[PDB]
């Protein structure tokens, strides 16, 4: 069994339920066992009140670890039209292209499954890695 | 509060 899914140890999760398309929300693995686990999703709950979190069997395929730490560099190198990001939207990360690059630090991102076109800071956005074979792209 | 039906985006 691959090193992160150890029950406990932080995700995030896809999902191929159409409107989740170029997601990653972040959670947790609960229960290891057929190839899949189950998780619960830091993020969102079952219900609009927040209780409880809400929890889920997935295929193991659907997860991948938390994306790695930006160096201080890398943290803070210029963001640019075209660049793919992940935004924060929806208490998830999604991916879109940047489109635009305002006067003011903000960026303006397009969506593609949703055809939606989002100003974002730069502090929600992240640069989008994929997660191929066991590394980091 | 966020829950998969006030965070899906299609269907």
């Amino acid at each position: 069994l691959p090193s992160y899914l150890k029950p406990g140890s932080a995700v995030e999760i896809s999902s191929d339920e159409i409107g989740f398309r170029g997601s990653w929300y972040m959670g947790k693995v609960i229960t290891i066992p057929s190839v899949k686990c189950q998780v619960e999703y830091t993020t969102l709950f079952f219900d609009k009140e927040g209780t409880k979190p809400l929890k889920e069997v997935v295929d193991m395929s659907q997860l991948r670890p938390p994306a790695p730490p930006m160096s201080e560099i890398e943290k803070k190198k210029k963001i640019v039209v075209g660049e793919e990001v992940d935004a924060f939207y929806n208490d998830g990360w999604w991916e879109g292209d940047v489109t635009e690059v305002l006067d003011d630090g903000k960026f303006s991102v397009f969506f593609r499954s949703s055809k939606e076109q989002i100003r974002f800071r730069k502090d929600e956005l992240r640069f989008h890695r994929e997660w191929v074979d066991g590394a980091w792209k | 509060a966020r829950t998969k039906q006030t965070a899906r985006k299609s269907t």
